[PDB]
């Protein structure tokens, strides 16, 4: 049902120095924010989104993750695409920590081509991820596919992967969310053309720490 | 509907309410909504 | 409201418009008060 | 042919990255006043695709380093002369010149061995303000500074000829890294694309190669 | 799965005058009466049923309701369309206790409008029921929805509801059963056109007094 990021229910800090301190937000920010919903065609070629990057500037936890420099927490991803029992094709969804955008041609990316925002930006090479590493061996990854005649849904519950307990929420991006088509779709003429790709991002145990302003 | 017109009569009235939607569509459609309600203190939401 | 999350999607050979019929009542704590004439 | 089991020794990832190989090679080239007399080695990994390609398999390490510098002379005939290998920790200044003051601070620790004594070996922790190496950050420090991750300093060395009136030699210093008690987290896939730059990984997508060579068709397993 | 109006489960009567005496017939009249199917297309407007209307001088019912001038009996209704999955569509299918028929045009009705038979007549405003009454709020009534996606068949059981315990069964019909869409029918081109309606009765606890020639 569920995949489970490397076995951890993640957790709080345990006694940690310099807190005593960092407030724990209730459910005021731990509900389920659902993006917007992108369409998926014949020549359609895949998409990511960086975390925490998409619920900045976004309701209560762009407001504390803005205004605070200190950030720790761990997320709850639930992809889902709509089909009829017509179309057919399968995604790859997975969860890469530390994911770089490497830049083309022979040259550095933009700042909206690896920190995209709310909508994810789409792939240029989705064979080799955009980053020289190939996507035949892409699975290493917490992973699940959603393969139009079995499911629908996938769900990866991450835990907070840093060498640093605590880093700025607006500066670096702990991990990415890639969503490929690997086969690509097909319908008979009369379906419907673009079929919806709907994400809710639920925040487990986010922590704040040292208010600005 | 039934509640709005037997409070046609009865000046004041306060409590609690519940609005059901139901799809009628066919068996192979398939979809999604947004069913958002704001507070009487807002306007409507102009995005989603 | 009632928004549009995703595009209303059908296979081929049927229909591409539906209805939604909206209801409505009250709770069990809805209370009335001072009695008056309706204005049909 | 082969019917037993092999051993699962050789397969652990602190054998993956035992031996010492060569990481760095420079030249001093002493004598005159043109000639500068010193010669400076940033430490880094990532400078031969042996061990880059080896090391970015994980994202994060966390391991200590032990040097040795096996210096010859241009043709070999080594006659005794006393070398100085300094070592500048991270957050201090390299040397300018070969009789500058950054050779007589006592907080770099320097090791005088000769051309004719084996080679000096001696061994570096593990240097970082976080409590693993990074080799893919996905931020900024705050174009060129995206993917920059200062916490992977670990020093110079600057070798020099303890002289007094510029001795006439040529040397040249290979400088072999052994790593010890080597921990990885979490892998990621090995990279197929060759590389463009030292420290970015760009990839050239106006030629994508391929990660499996051609075949006639799809029915014929015969490769 | 069935809808029981106001929640009775009809009985026999209690200890009444005037008998004793009555005939409590078997279940050679409480058998199922399958009437017609009404086929139900696009531009169709609604249907209605007076009880026990339907089952005069139809089989042994029609031979025991015409020849007693006592009646009290309680029902059990079973309506049922059979649609595909490419159809689309809903049915209100209501019971209304003493549902009379208005009368349009600023004018009486007939009596094969008020008093269809087993063929049921068919609605000129359903918007307003024939009476004056809005749709809108005629979920009072023992209802059940019949969705084409969801279900097919409405179970409604109607005891005996009148403030005389024993009437005639040829002047006074008790109830109505009324059968509207209110969303149309739309299909595909090629699909089937008209799509039928079937309706089962079962009577429970019939009664009869007083017996003719």
């Amino acid at each position: 049902n569920i995949v489970l990021a490397y076995g951890e229910w993640p957790e709080y800090c345990p006694d940690t120095d310099a807190t005593a301190k960092p407030t724990r937000p209730d459910v005021s920010v731990n509900r389920f924010y659902t993006l917007d919903s992108k369409m998926w065609q014949e020549n359609s070629t895949g998409w990511y989104w960086k975390f925490p990057d998409v619920l900045n500037k976004t309701g209560v936890f762009g407001q504390n993750a803005q205004f605070h420099y200190l950030y720790r927490s761990g997320f709850c991803l639930h992809v889902q695409c709509n089909a009829s029992k017509f179309h057919q094709g399968a995604l790859l969804v997975a969860v890469i920590p530390e994911f770089v955008i490497a830049g083309r041609g022979s040259p550095h990316p933009g700042f909206t081509t690896t920190f995209p925002g709310t909508t994810g930006a789409t792939f240029y090479d989705p064979y080799v991820l955009d980053s020289g590493v190939p996507l035949s061996q892409a699975l290493i990854y917490p992973h699940q596919w959603i393969n139009l005649r079995t499911n629908n849904c996938a769900t990866v519950i991450v835990p907070y992967i840093n060498a640093v307990p605590f880093d700025s929420a607006i500066n670096h991006s702990n991990f990415g969310l890639i969503v490929i088509p690997v086969s690509p779709l097909k319908y008979s003429s009369g379906a419907t053309t673009a079929i919806p790709i709907t994400i809710t991002i639920a925040p487990l145990n986010s922590e704040f720490g040292g208010l600005r302003q | 509907t039934l509640v709005g017109q037997i409070c046609r009569y009865y000046t004041q009235w306060s409590g609690s309410l519940k609005v059901t939607f139901m799809f009628t569509g066919s068996f192979m459609a398939t979809g999604k909504m947004l069913v958002a309600y704001s507070p009487p203190g807002s306007a409507q939401p102009a995005n989603r | 409201t009632l928004w549009y999350q995703t595009n209303y999607v059908v296979p081929p050979e049927t229909p591409g418009e539906a209805y939604i019929i909206a209801m409505g009542a009250a709770q069990d704590n809805f209370t009335l008060k001072i009695c008056k004439d309706t204005d049909e | 042919c082969v019917v037993n089991r092999n051993g699962v020794l050789e397969t652990t990832i602190n054998h993956f990255f035992s031996r010492s190989g060569l990481v760095g090679v420079v030249n001093l080239t002493d004598g005159g006043t043109d000639t500068t007399g010193y010669a400076t080695w940033d430490i880094d990994i990532m400078g031969f695709v042996q061990l880059r390609r080896k090391c970015e398999m994980f994202t994060y390490m966390r391991f200590n380093a032990e040097f040795t510098f096996v210096t010859t002379t241009e043709n070999g005939g080594a006659r005794p002369y006393m070398l100085q290998y300094m070592y500048v920790p991270p957050g201090a200044p390299k040397p300018t010149g070969r009789d500058a003051f950054q050779w007589q601070t006592a907080t770099n620790p320097s090791v005088f061995v000769k051309l004719t004594d084996p080679p000096a070996q001696v061994s570096v922790p593990f240097m970082s303000p976080a409590s693993a190496y990074q080799w893919f950050y996905d931020g900024y420090p705050t174009n060129t500074t995206y993917g920059l991750c200062p916490n992977n300093m670990m020093g110079t060395f600057a070798v020099r000829v303890v002289s007094r009136e510029a001795s006439q030699l040529k040397l040249q210093t290979r400088v072999y890294m052994k790593l010890k008690h080597v921990r990885a987290w979490v892998p990621r896939p090995i990279r197929s694309q060759p590389y463009l730059l030292k420290n970015f990984p760009n990839y050239d997508s106006s030629k994508i190669t391929n990660s499996a060579r051609d075949r006639s068709s799809i029915k014929q397993a015969n490769m």
